[PDB]
């Protein structure tokens, strides 16, 4: 799909691809999305029937956007089948709304979809089993293993596949990829369905998991209190740091102002709020509107590694008690 | 299929790269700046800028050329590019969240291939240096697979053995070449294994290298020769696998 | 409780004026809610912040979870346990709950986790039923099958409404479950049906017996899901007469016709002695039988026979592809009659209403181009 | 149910920006988790760079706040009655829709029958048309009935 | 603490009083310098009853800010300065918990000195409400700004009192706002009284013949108000006058 | 007043721990297996209609020919004898279920009692502590004497 | 795997000639039934599992306080002797007097 | 047990809606009058669960209980189980006392 | 004083947490428990 | 606990298919007050 | 998170020089291998130590 150009496709991003002539003449939806800055890349199965319903052409396929919306004759791919299952396009097709469009003859398998019908099983073979099984080793403090079983799903120091680093951290396709698992996760109050829609919350929850570790193994070492298992703790402590990275930096004045319970109530504050929101999908008195909140969770790590840190500068015990006698 | 991708290695070579592959195309030529330093008097956090120049021409024409940049904070802010050498100035008044760039007012890439200090006054005092010139237009006469095969080698490449013309997108080509005959004959085959090695590489028209990947094809040869293995019962009640 | 403050509290009890405010609103809500004061706005009841009061919206420590909640899932998600989690993650949950536990204990209870992976991976649809009259609205209903002799079947389904972009969503789609009845059908007789809003499996079983010379009985058994998710005993019946009549070969199954009908509250069954295309089944005899729901069993006379067959065999299976039925129609599904109202409200000053009337009949005519709707209320 | 289905959608992609936006996990850096400014930049333009806002649990300004659950049950719970109606809520506590929303009124403690007692005496003054709390009380002293 | 020494301020172009005193970075159109305010704030009547707050434009011009928080029928508002001039008028009673605003401008004359802003609500009974703040003005080079900042952190610093024990120190001192040995010999007398005598540092500072503040901080009353006006005695507020 | 205070935190050492034991009151390992009998009972039904199928199904003739028959005559009276065996077997299951529960709450009853002996311990040490303090006033004013 | 075996064994016929069939027509149901009761077997036992593992978690729990509670003995004793040859150190001074 | 979570309440529930439902559906098959006439005593009744090989119940009505052309609630016993292996043909079977 | 009527209180509240159990003796666990154990070795005679 | 009182009854009434209904009892022969005996004080039972 | 030796530490903790330069060395360890200190050789990681 060629890259978004307001002139040439119209105000709103809007978009969909549509196959006809297979199966039936009628046009179907075969893909739908929004036209970005950059072009996209669409792998597509078309679909092919015994008896094209055309001869010059066995498939359809064309784009429509919010400017020029309608199919017309001889817009878009038109794939012609030979006899030796070696499928082209037909030169009479108008392709100008494509950047480019290419058969992938070599092709007569398809990557496991983490999004489909057997997504739940898919997912707990590679996410939630390893998480589960991590989950019970950190509480019953086998923390080699606890390590090993979150590796599975997250390494920040990567992998090594024949003795060479691959490029990534994550170990679950459907994380690295940013694959959608749901439709809409707000019909119940389940943390588990907001996370299937947007996986971003299952890299935190891993991360979380991280920390967990980290800070469990560094109060074990931390308990046994002789002077190395202490700096083993302070070890331990670092790396928790190390993935928490900075502490971010909050303003000393917000841009709120005190607002009067009634303004603050108006339903027509929140009106203009969702009407924006509408605009801002559709590509078309809120500065009294309430801000978003720090995950405190988060606040509570930084603390820890804090306090723990602090405990061990200041020959402390873990209750923050002297080590040292009066 | 040999694939080649320009999204770049995480760091300031992602932020870079994906600023040539939303403000270019696949012709154009770019001051990527390697060394990206925190100034020491200047900046009031770790943060930095990642540029990248864009010249003119080189299939998409600019007025001038553009300095492209990638920048973390969110607040708007006035992004100034000042470089000492040239005495000169690019902005971008109140800033985009991200990739944004100033206008060059004049293409003399003499003033860029130099220390550019680039700062919003707020933070992000970048001291940004090493800048080299980098052609991303790539003929398929440089995509090359090389064959090792025992005592044999034979290179393919794209410009002759490639079907279909290659995609001009800048974010990812993909090239399928036609059945290449490998001579297997050369093979050598020990404890009756060989394998053919086909090392996927390629180069940019500025002599660039675009990196490799390497497939590795094992093949067993069978031994009609060797007598099968057999089992047998001795009468003494002794068994053994001959 | 009119000013929703106290006078009557002591001095030395001290509050917050945002927590003030707060205290006073739930009770000013409660006893608008309860009734307790006349003439609340039941619009205004009715809304969801309201329906949801009893929970989450009553409390702040439980708002502030429920908006959190969906703000940081990653705060409440625990890996121990989830909600609709399968049945192989309820197995390994089990299996590494002692305190032992090492790589040995882990790597078996891994293992075990994916032998039942593979089982339920491997499962072969061998048919379906689709649960509407339309192809896009409704669910499919899908029978599997595990790869041993003498096997288990498994059946799941697809929500149709949940197809939204040429693509099911992963929310359309159910989890596997078992079918915990014996059932040995043959040559795959079998089909899923929808029956009195109500999940049935139908099918054909093989009984070799001799007359010598050997021949063979045919019987068809019914068998239902119960409400705990249990099922219950199959039901036969002596379908062997309308087996015989069919022409079929000796290497044969009758087609099986099989889907729920709304009109005359009936499941509707056929055999049919398979043909290589549909065109072929349109002047078929049928041989058919009413299952009702107390399993009363009637003939279908050659009549019912026809018809049923003119408005259903563009749907049936041929020697080359299998069908998914769907639910039984001539033309239009309509209520036979409407007790539920949608709707309603008092007149005025609230001394009088239109109240549980009803629609005990309706009729309807159905000529080509020509719908009229008969209403007795 | 499609204007139920929009709220659901409306909040989905307010939230999707609003996470993916926060500090904390850009500073962890290593969970690549991508903000697009494309859609970040779009949000804080028609919210006034509130996306970047995120503050501290504790502040009257969070959305999470009491204050934020103050809003959404007076906005709510002041429909319940007709306005002309003797159980509606700004009859009965007029200084509800007055009260702003500050840090102060938060954090400070106070004794709740001091405000018990000045809910009162404002509605005192004000239906004997007095000028002040102490007329009030002088006022009081001979009110025999 | 840095709120303590600087106020606040935000990447969002926003200042705010930290206790009362506010600081801005003026930029001055077509010279390009900087001049710095910094406003510092006491409420001498009725701090109570509403919130006042003045921001430099610079030029003599400023924003004057205003919130009541109560309400009384005013037909009309007034704000005087020295209750002389009136600079801001308008019909109407204000409402509770609205912020309201006016452009001002004051006189070099009576910025340079502390002055009182003084606000009237009248009743069309002909009585009124009455509340006040003290304001005072001061304007500096930002080098001159940037070095008294220092030696104030600094001092604090090596000492622990409170930037507003060090300015009563100072004012007290000397008329200018500068540290001299006067000072230190107050700021060891502030200390030794503390340490000798168990007191907090305000008590202290009256021991060093320091008068006491009107200023408020942090959520606490000034000295004055904590002293004189913790409860008000038949409601009545206590207040300074002739 | 050493003494005191480490009696003082044997005191708390064993508030705290029967403290989280009683809030923690039933593990997820004790959960499970609660979980477990529970679902062992669930399986009557299930028995039931897998006896009455194969009871029915062995009434039927088996062999055909010039001799035939062959039925189980008993095929129902026995798959109702082990209806009857399970059932026996089931109640056992629940019944331990339900024991297995009131164990444990009788458990947490008993650290509730420890958790009150340890509290009672910390107040009365408290309390000791300031009798001591007085102690030790009088002694310094015995010096002073 | 075993039972299911055993009943598409048992569903052959088994007896030929001039008479013949003999299949067990209950097979399968019987087959699921063993397999249903033998489940209920195991969840037994794995509830035991469990439970005694617990059993074991929560003993150790309870000799933690145990310890504990010697540990504090142990401080108090300490204490105790140190303010025992204070008191010493005074009958001292007491038969120097 | 104490552990008491919403779904464990729920699929409580479903075993007992499971068990309703076979009662609910019993069919009526036979019936016996313990006296001489209609009009006094109480009448027994068999009935079958709709399974292969299903159970027989029975329960009775007393007459006695009937007033005003309607039986009271307590002229009606609950459903009983036959705990036998009971098979007639064609529903041969009576209820004697 | 004050210290032991601080054991006094400690002793109230193990008295009155005994008593309480010792009066309520057997819950409705506890007899739902004993009641199934009862009931399934009543099917001796139907076995039979 | 509550749920499952409130499908016998709800001070506040039931919402159905969207709409409030005129009911408190959502049982239906207490909101009929229908009898369900013949006399009751043939036994001791609080139930009958 | 530099010269691997802390200055935040009381004067009142103690250790030898070879336990310092141990510490200091797995400090270094970690952050190369974690990443944090970026351009790390991709050698060297990848090797059985």
């Amino acid at each position: 799909i060629p890259p978004y150009n307001l002139s040439t496709h119209g105000d709103e991003r809007w978009f969909k691809l549509y196959i006809k002539h297979v199966v039936d003449n009628n046009s179907h939806i075969i893909y739908s999305g929004q036209l970005t800055d950059t072009n996209i890349n669409i792998t597509l199965f078309i679909p092919l029937d015994d008896v094209p319903l055309n001869q010059d052409y066995h498939a359809k396929v064309y784009m429509t956007f919010k400017k020029s919306p309608s199919d017309g004759t001889w817009w878009g791919p038109h794939f012609v089948r030979d006899d030796k299952g070696i499928v082209t396009i037909n030169p009479k097709s108008i392709l100008t709304h494509f950047e480019s469009v290419n058969v992938l003859n070599n092709i007569s398998s398809e990557p496991m979809d983490f999004s489909g019908a057997n997504s739940l099983y898919f997912w707990e073979l590679f996410y939630y089993t390893p998480m589960l099984v991590a989950q019970r080793l950190l509480h019953e403090q086998n923390f080699d293993e606890a390590n090993r079983w979150l590796k599975y799903v997250w390494s920040p120091s990567g992998y090594i596949v024949h003795g060479q680093i691959q490029n990534y951290q994550w170990n679950v396709r459907p994380l690295l990829e940013d694959t959608s698992w749901n439709s809409d996760p707000l019909d119940s109050v389940d943390p588990d369905a907001v996370a299937q829609h947007d996986p971003m919350h299952y890299k935190v929850s891993t991360f979380m998991r991280t920390l967990d570790l980290l800070i469990a193994r560094g109060d074990h070492a931390y308990r046994q209190l002789e002077r190395d298992t202490l700096n083993e703790a302070k070890m331990w402590y670092m790396q928790a740091l190390h993935l928490l990275g900075d502490k971010p930096y909050l303003p000393l004045s917000t841009t709120w102002s005190d607002p009067r319970l009634d303004r603050a109530a108006d339903i027509t504050t929140q009106n203009a709020h969702d009407s924006a929101i509408v605009a801002l999908r559709q590509n078309i008195t809120l500065t009294d509107l309430f801000l978003p909140q720090i995950n405190e969770v988060m606040m509570n790590y930084w603390q820890t590694l804090a306090q723990r840190v602090y405990n061990l500068r200041h020959n402390l015990s873990i209750d923050g008690q002297p080590l040292y006698l009066p | 299929k040999l694939r080649i991708i320009h999204n770049g290695y995480e760091g300031q070579k992602r932020n870079q790269c994906n600023l040539m592959n939303k403000y270019g195309k696949l012709g154009d030529k770019f001051i990527v700046y390697t060394s990206l330093g925190v100034n020491p008097n200047n900046s009031s956090n770790k943060l930095m800028f990642y540029p990248v120049y864009q010249y003119s021409g080189n299939t998409s024409g600019l007025n001038q050329g553009r300095l492209l940049f990638h920048r973390d904070t969110t607040y708007p802010s006035k992004v100034e590019a000042w470089i000492p050498g040239a005495k000169r100035s690019l902005t971008n008044q109140n800033a985009a969240i991200g990739d944004d760039y100033a206008t060059d007012s004049l293409n003399k890439p003499d003033d860029l291939k130099q220390y550019i200090f680039m700062t919003d006054s707020k933070g992000t005092a970048t001291d940004v240096s090493g800048p080299v010139e980098i052609n991303t237009a790539i003929s398929p006469a440089k995509v090359q697979i090389i064959v090792k095969a025992g005592g044999k080698e034979q290179t393919f490449t794209a410009d002759k053995d490639v079907s279909i013309q290659p995609s001009p997108s800048f974010d990812e080509m993909n090239y399928q070449f036609n059945a290449l005959e490998i001579d297997g004959s050369g093979l050598n085959f020990i404890n009756n294994s060989a394998s053919i090695d086909v090392t996927f590489t390629a180069f940019a028209e500025d002599g660039r290298k675009l990196g490799y990947e390497s497939f590795s094809i094992p093949v067993t040869l069978k031994v009609s020769t060797d007598n099968a293995l057999t089992l047998h019962h001795n009468e003494n009640g002794a068994q053994y696998m001959q | 409780q009119y000013l929703l403050i106290d006078n009557q509290v002591s001095a030395a009890i001290k509050t917050t004026r945002i927590a003030e405010a707060i205290a006073s609103i739930q009770l000013y809500v409660n006893r608008a809610l309860e009734n307790v004061e006349e003439n609340a706005n039941s619009g205004v009841i009715s809304r969801q912040f309201f329906i949801d009061w009893d929970k989450y919206n009553k409390r702040y420590s439980t708002w502030a979870g429920v908006s959190q909640l969906v703000y940081y899932p990653e705060n409440y998600i625990d890996p121990t346990m989830r909600i609709g989690q399968t049945k192989m993650m309820d197995a390994l949950l089990q299996s590494v709950s002692q305190s032992q536990l090492n790589a040995d204990t882990v790597e078996d209870a891994f293992m075990s986790y994916l032998t039942s992976f593979e089982q339920v991976a491997n499962l072969k649809v061998i048919s379906a039923y689709h649960d509407n009259i339309n192809n896009d609205q409704g669910l499919t209903y899908f029978i599997g099958l595990s790869e041993t002799d003498a096997g288990e079947y498994y059946w799941r389904s697809v929500d149709h409404s949940k197809f939204n972009d040429g693509k099911f969503a992963a929310n359309a789609w159910s989890e596997w479950h078992k079918i915990d009845c014996p059932i040995n059908p043959y040559k795959s007789t079998i089909r899923p049906v929808i029956y009195k809003s109500r999940l049935y499996l139908l099918w054909l079983e093989q009984k070799e017996i001799t007359k010598t010379e050997t021949d063979y009985r045919y019987e068809l058994k019914l068998a239902h899901i119960r409400y705990d998710g249990t099922w219950n005993t199959p039901i036969t019946f002596d379908v062997n007469k309308k087996i015989s009549e069919l022409k079929l070969e000796k290497n044969r199954a009758p087609g099986l016709y099989c889907a729920g009908y709304q009109g005359e509250d009936t499941l509707l069954v056929m055999f049919y002695n398979q043909q290589d295309t549909l065109d072929s089944y349109k002047n078929a005899s049928m041989q058919g039988l009413y299952i009702f729901a107390d399993m009363a069993s009637k003939d279908m006379t050659p009549e019912q026979s026809n018809v049923y067959r003119d408005n259903s065999y563009q749907q049936f299976d041929t020697n080359n592809v299998r069908r998914v039925n769907n639910r039984y129609a001539e033309d239009y599904e309509i209520p036979s009659s409407v007790s539920s109202r949608k709707d309603y409200g008092w007149g005025d000053y609230y001394l009088s209403m239109v109240y549980n009337g009803d629609i005990p009949t309706i009729n309807y005519k159905a000529a080509s181009s020509d719908l009229k709707i008969y209403i007795s209320p | 149910h499609d204007a139920q289905q929009a709220q659901k959608d409306n909040r989905l992609y307010e939230a999707r920006i609003l996470k993916r936006a926060n500090p904390q996990l850009q500073n962890a850096v290593h969970l690549a988790i991508l903000a697009p400014n494309a859609e970040l930049i779009g949000y804080n333009n028609q919210f006034s760079g509130r996306a970047s806002q995120y503050v501290a649990p504790g502040t009257v300004s969070s959305m999470f706040s009491p204050a934020a659950y103050l809003t959404e049950l007076y906005r709510e719970a002041r429909n319940l009655h007709a306005s002309d109606s003797v159980y509606y809520l700004d009859t009965r506590r007029p200084d509800l829709k007055s009260m702003a929303l500050s840090q102060q009124n938060m954090d400070i403690e106070l004794s709740t029958l001091s405000l018990s007692n000045e809910l009162l005496l404002e509605s005192i003054k004000t239906e004997s048309k007095l000028e002040n709390y102490t007329k009030v009380m002088e006022m009081l002293s001979t009110f025999r009935p | 603490e840095l709120s303590q020494f600087i106020g606040k301020a935000s990447n969002f172009g926003q200042q705010e009083y930290s206790n009362n005193q506010l600081i801005t970075p003026v930029v001055n159109s077509s010279d390009g310098t900087v001049k710095v305010y910094r406003i510092t704030r006491e409420y001498t009547t009725n701090a109570y009853q509403m919130d006042v707050e003045l921001f430099p434009f610079g030029g003599e011009n400023y924003r004057l800010d205003y919130k009541f928080k109560n309400f009384y029928n005013a037909s009309y508002l007034s704000i005087k300065l020295n209750d002389k001039r009136e600079l801001v008028r308008t019909e109407g009673a204000p409402q509770v918990n609205i912020e309201y605003s006016a452009n001002i401008t004051l006189n070099t004359a009576d910025i340079s000195q502390p002055f009182e802003i003084g606000l009237t609500r009248v009743l069309p009974s002909g009585s009124w409400a009455y509340a006040a703040a003290k304001f005072t003005v001061e304007e500096y080079n930002q080098y001159s700004f940037l070095l008294k900042l220092n030696k104030a952190i600094r001092l604090s610093r090596a000492t622990e009192l409170s930037p507003t024990i060090l300015e009563g120190i100072v004012r007290s001192v000397n008329l200018q706002l500068d540290i001299n040995t006067d000072v230190l010999g107050k700021v060891f007398l502030t200390k030794y009284y503390m340490q000798r005598y168990a007191i907090h540092a305000e008590t202290a500072l009256i021991l060093c013949n320091a008068p006491i503040s009107q200023r408020s901080y942090d959520n606490q009353p000034s000295q004055f108000d904590r002293l004189f006006n913790t409860p008000l005695l038949n409601g009545q507020y206590f207040s300074t006058g002739d | 007043k050493t003494v005191l205070e480490k009696s003082k935190a044997g005191a708390q050492s064993r508030f705290d721990s029967y403290g989280k034991l009683y809030d923690e009151n039933i593990n997820a390992g004790e959960n499970q297996a609660m979980t477990l009998r529970a679902s062992a009972a669930g399986l009557t039904t299930a028995v039931q209609a897998s006896r009455l199928a194969g009871a029915a199904a062995d009434l039927v003739p088996n062999i055909f020919g010039f001799a035939g028959g062959g039925s189980r005559w008993g095929a129902i009276a026995e798959a109702t004898g082990y209806v009857m065996e399970f059932s026996a077997n089931v109640m056992n299951t629940e019944a331990d279920k339900i024991s297995q529960s009131e164990t444990y709450r009788r458990r947490r009853q008993e650290w509730e009692i420890q958790r009150n002996n340890a509290e009672a311990e910390l107040k009365q040490i408290d309390a000791q502590l300031k009798s001591l303090a007085v102690r030790r006033e009088a002694a310094v004013l015995q010096k002073t004497s």
